């Protein structure tokens, strides 16, 4: 499972821009507010990869392969920062129905 | 101030019952 | 949940009456004799 | 006043004392009109 | 501050409530020594100040 | 909870009393004399002999009043609403002799100096030359004025600037002859005193006193400067009134509601009242807030929830006032009592009558007294988004 | 029930009334106020008294105030130079998670970086409000003139360290001043049992003695605020007793002789020595009060006036002769038992409501960790004597005075004039 993850983050090909994983999330409302509550400098790189990536996709390249994302590198960052915006999230909800 | 003056009258316009109306 | 539960159960009335209008409108305007 | 407290009151029971008589006054008004057009011709 | 101040108590005590006339809406510029200053200012001349 | 004890003497006031352990205490007595009782010539008789009360009575002639109501150690107060007048004292509970003593001077063997009465109309005027700086005052003073047009109910405490100058002790002597009845009158204490000793006391003091359509217009003031920094706006519908069982469902509703300084008021007078809400914003937020406000209250008159009713019960239920408020909060709520109810309300009553209340009966007391009401609208400052009537009587109901 | 003052072993001082009232209160009292800062930190109490409503370990910042607003009940924070005092209250059937709340809002908060940024604002908004009237930034700035480090430390936060303040200084200042030995679990209504239970539960965790504060430092001076006002405001106090001595007893009746607030609506405080002293020579509308500020080492007692811009002069100089007079022995008997009198009712109606009951046994706890009967208080004031009294006064005239003036300046002295 471990080989076939890596496999299939090879075959997804967000690595080959340089993008992490949590770059390629959809900017939702919940995504947004964990956006939000990042430190400046996690922001500012995150800003920078997907300004990278967006050039590169416009000039129809990729990085080097010495460039690309090491699945096993790849960091998930907004992760923490989302699972509390969804907690904080669902708990306003539930305590609506209340 | 703002109680040197009076509403001014409107009985030419006021009708001499909220439900009906 | 049950506020919502509360809501609907408030609101449906008022939408039961929103329906019987829209029925004689529609019966009204379709001239449908089945009515 | 006991008709506006029930049927002119809420907006609902607005829409519906309006849907129903519209549907009635179709009639009457066909009616009545008829009833003047024929006397007058 | 109960019996010691009595009146002027509140000018020491805030008093944030957290839970549970108003403020009215309470600049950016463009880009040492020791002398008596000495402002300048000119019709099309920026101004300055030498100290 | 200890009862209020409620005795009644030849003249006709009463004396109520409500003994609790704190040490000192707060004897008031209320007199139902305000600005409703005024005709248009003595618009600011009650303020200005309320400004007079403290300056010397024939026994204190001067400053005695003052000093010794000082030396006693005690914080004399006094207030005037549009139906309620007070005169209370807060002081160590021994002293109730000459709280009380000191209290009959002051309701009567009053004395007005006439030289006296002359500074006191400089002051009333020159204040109230300056009371424009109480916007909020202002606006609730107009949401009185346009809500109740052409009744006394309109008319300000303080008066026109015209009476103040226009005022003599003849009249004065009047209003104080005319509305100060001791059949109108309770002498209220809480705190430190036995019933029998103030009863003794109103017995041999106080004893002397003589015995012997108001309407809502919904409509609208708007007073526009524009160089104000922030508007302030009033809305509200004929409260039931002060005897109403109702008033209570209302103030659930009140506390279900709670842009900026959104306050909500319930305002009561005999068989009239003021409920709404006043706000302040900036000029261009004040269309939403209107909304907004509109939709919230159309929110209980059609979806309430018993979970914030609860919420709204249970803010309520610490609002009531009691012996842990303290002597002058609990004395004021005894002399609003015998003036308004004629009897002092328990707090297990006030508890049943919280308790009584459902969503279902607040939204059907909401629906008697919000929905589809012409509303009064008082607002000042820069008021030029502030919508006109036919946009908030259009609001004031739902198409769904 | 006389309050069960009780010191658990770390050093809380658990109290506590069973009023068996309708409304319960608990509070819980910090040695946590703004004197505890240096000049690297200034504003951190202020954004801390903000932050209760924060996420906390336990409870985030959405179900603390749903659950507060839920049962109705009340969380406040006042804070004074010295002290913070954490407040709840509501229905003796709640009063279980409110002490949960409060709590965990006391012992274990998380402050997390975008909570304080979003409330930053809301700390200049507060600033602002609080500004809003004359008198605030008036004894502000006395402070910061009369003291020199830990009594000069203003109660809001300063405007250039708005946006600096982060959630590191905050965990700092709870880590180093929210101690155990420096708490006080203050309860009126409920039982001590309880009180104790929560004490263990919280409150026992966190039982260092904490960082200690710096010696407070008179420097003397005088900040002049120039503002174009109507009214001048001017305030002359000078170095007096602390909290624990005879002297700050003799200060309370000295400032009860001179002058302590109305008790007359609408009156002229006829008696006031000053108020007379002022209204003898000048007709223009005035204010003219005594203020006293005692904290645990050091204490301010002086003069507060406001006036015309243009009488501020004399006024002032009438209101520094009329205690030049005290303090040459030109008082009577009955002024002095007047002053008692006034002094005593006012502890009295000031301990007469809940809330400022409960402050005062909290107080009393953090400050000498008993409680001092109302009655014994009484004979205490009483054991202020006459020439006590006239001794505070010439240490008033004498120690060098800081002096805090706001509005139109122009006639208004120094102090090497005054």
């Amino acid at each position: 499972l471990d080989g076939f993850r890596k496999w299939y983050y090879n075959a997804a090909g967000f690595n080959k821009l340089g993008l992490m994983r949590d770059d390629t999330l959809h900017e939702t409302e919940d995504v947004k507010e964990a956006i939000r509550r990042l430190p400046e400098d996690l922001y500012n790189d995150r800003m920078f990869r997907i300004k990278r990536a967006l050039d590169l996709t416009m000039r129809h390249q990729i990085l080097p392969k010495d460039q690309w994302t090491k699945y096993e590198e790849d960091k998930f960052y907004l992760e923490p920062y989302l699972k509390e915006v969804i907690r904080e999230r669902k708990e306003r909800e539930e305590w609506a129905k209340k | 101030s703002h109680t040197d003056v009076k509403v001014p009258d409107f009985s030419d316009y006021r009708r001499a019952s909220s439900e009906a109306r | 949940g049950p506020r919502y539960r509360e809501l609907a159960r408030n609101w449906i009335p008022t939408a039961g009456m929103w329906g019987t209008v829209g029925a004689v409108g529609l019966v009204w305007a379709t001239d449908w004799r089945l009515i | 006043s006991r008709l506006y407290s029930l049927l002119f009151r809420r907006t609902s029971t607005f829409a519906l004392t309006i849907a129903v008589g519209a549907l009635f006054f179709e009639r009457a008004f066909d009616q009545g009109a008829d009833a003047i057009y024929e006397h007058i011709n | 501050v109960a019996a010691r101040s009595g009146p002027f108590a509140p000018v020491l005590s805030a008093t944030s409530r957290g839970v549970a006339g108003a403020v009215p809406a309470a600049p950016v510029l463009d880009v040492a020594a020791a002398r008596p200053l000495v402002a300048t200012v000119g019709l099309n001349v920026p101004a300055s100040v030498r100290f | 909870v200890p009862e209020t004890q409620v005795s009644i003497l030849d003249n006709g006031l009463r004396v109520a009393s409500e003994q609790s352990s704190h040490a000192t205490c707060t004897v008031g007595v209320w007199i139902d004399a305000g600005s409703r009782y005024e005709t248009e010539k003595n618009n600011g008789a009650g303020y200005f002999l309320e400004h007079l009360a403290f300056k010397g009575t024939k026994n204190r002639p001067g400053n005695a009043l003052e000093k010794e109501v000082e030396s006693i150690g005690a914080h004399l107060n006094a207030y005037s609403t549009r139906e309620h007048t007070a005169y209370l004292i807060k002081a160590l509970s021994k002293d109730l002799p000459k709280v009380v003593e000191l209290l009959a001077d002051i309701v009567q063997n009053s004395s007005l100096e006439d030289s006296q009465i002359e500074k006191e109309r400089d002051v009333i005027l020159r204040e109230m030359q300056e009371n424009d700086a109480s916007m909020q005052n202002v606006v609730f003073d107009y949401l009185h004025a346009t809500a109740f047009q052409g009744t006394p109910l309109a008319q300000a405490v303080e008066g026109p600037s015209e009476n103040v100058r226009r005022l003599s002790r003849t009249d004065l002597t009047d209003y104080l002859n005319r509305h100060y009845k001791a059949p109108r009158m309770v002498l209220a204490a809480a705190g430190g005193v036995e019933h029998q000793q103030l009863l003794d006391l109103a017995q041999k003091h106080l004893s002397s006193v003589s015995r012997v359509p108001c309407r809502f217009t919904g409509s609208e003031i708007r007073h526009r400067d524009d160089a104000l920094p922030l508007a302030h706006v009033a809305i509200a519908v004929e409260g039931p009134g002060w005897a109403n069982p109702d008033n209570v469902t209302l103030q659930v509703a009140n506390a279900i509601i709670g842009c900026q300084s959104f306050q909500t008021f319930n305002i009561s007078y005999s068989d009239t009242g003021l409920l709404g809400a006043h706000f302040v914003c900036d000029a261009m937020s004040i269309d939403d807030m209107v909304f907004f406000l509109q939709g919230q209250w159309m929110r209980l008159c059609t979806s309430a929830t018993e979970s914030e009713v609860t919420r709204g019960k249970n803010i309520l239920r610490n609002a009531l006032v009691s012996h842990l408020d303290g002597t002058t909060p609990v004395c004021e709520d005894i002399g609003r009592s015998l003036l308004t109810y004629g009897r002092r309300i328990p707090l297990a009553e006030w508890e049943s009558r919280i308790q009584e209340v459902d969503a279902q009966m607040l939204r059907d007391i909401c629906s008697k007294y919000f929905y589809d009401q012409c509303p009064a609208v008082a607002g000042y400052g820069p008021i030029e988004q502030l919508p006109d009537y036919n946009r908030i009587r259009s609001g004031m109901f739902w198409l769904r | 029930q006389d309050l069960e003052f009780t010191k658990l072993p770390n050093g809380l001082v658990i109290a506590s009334l069973e009023n068996y009232a309708p409304l319960s209160r608990i509070g819980l009292f910090v040695k946590a106020g703004s004197r505890y800062e240096d000049s690297n930190n200034l504003g951190t109490s202020h954004l801390l008294r903000l932050a209760s409503s924060l996420t906390t370990k336990g409870a985030s910042s959405f179900k603390i105030t749903r659950g507060i607003e839920a049962v109705g009940g009340k969380l406040s924070v006042t804070a004074t130079r010295e002290n913070m005092a954490y407040t709840v209250e509501g229905i003796r059937s709640d009063i279980e998670i409110l002490m949960e709340f409060l709590l965990n809002v006391t012992t274990a908060p998380e402050f997390r970086r975008w909570e304080v940024a979003a409330l930053r604002s809301q700390l200049k908004i507060d600033k602002a409000v609080a500004f809003q009237n004359s008198q605030t930034r008036i004894i502000e700035n006395l402070h910061d003139v009369a003291y020199k480090n830990a009594l000069a430390n203003p109660l809001y936060c300063p405007d250039y360290r708005m946006g600096k303040i982060t959630s590191e200084e905050l965990h700092y200042f709870v880590q180093n001043h929210f101690t155990s030995a420096r708490m006080a679990l203050v309860g009126l209504g409920v039982s001590h049992s309880v009180l104790k239970q929560v004490a263990e539960q919280f409150l026992n965790m966190r039982g260092g003695l904490g960082l200690a504060g710096a010696k407070a430092k008179y420097r003397g001076g005088e900040i002049r605020e120039q503002n174009g006002d109507n009214l001048v405001h001017a305030a002359i106090v000078a170095e007096s007793a602390a909290i624990g001595n005879a002297e700050a007893n003799a200060f309370s009746v000295l400032q009860h002789l001179l002058g302590a607030g109305p008790h007359i609506k609408r009156g002229n405080n006829t008696t006031s020595l000053l108020s007379q002293s002022v209204a003898k020579g000048s007709h223009q509308p005035f204010d003219v009060s005594a203020f006293n500020a005692s904290y645990s080492d050091s204490g301010l007692f002086g003069i507060y006036t406001i006036s015309q811009a243009a009488a501020a002069g004399e006024v002032i100089n009438a209101a520094y002769n009329q205690v030049k007079a005290v303090a040459q022995g030109n008082l009577s008997s009955a002024d002095v038992q007047a002053a008692k009198n006034k002094l005593k009712a006012g502890y009295l109606m000031s301990v007469e409501t809940s809330e400022g009951f409960l402050s005062e046994i909290g107080s009393q706890a953090l400050a000498a960790g008993s409680y001092m009967p109302p009655s014994t208080v009484l004979q205490q004031i009483d054991s202020v004597a006459d020439a006590d009294v006239v001794k505070a006064a010439k240490k008033f005239v004498s120690g060098k005075k800081s002096m805090a003036a706001s509005g139109n300046l122009g006639h208004t002295p120094f102090l090497d004039e005054l």
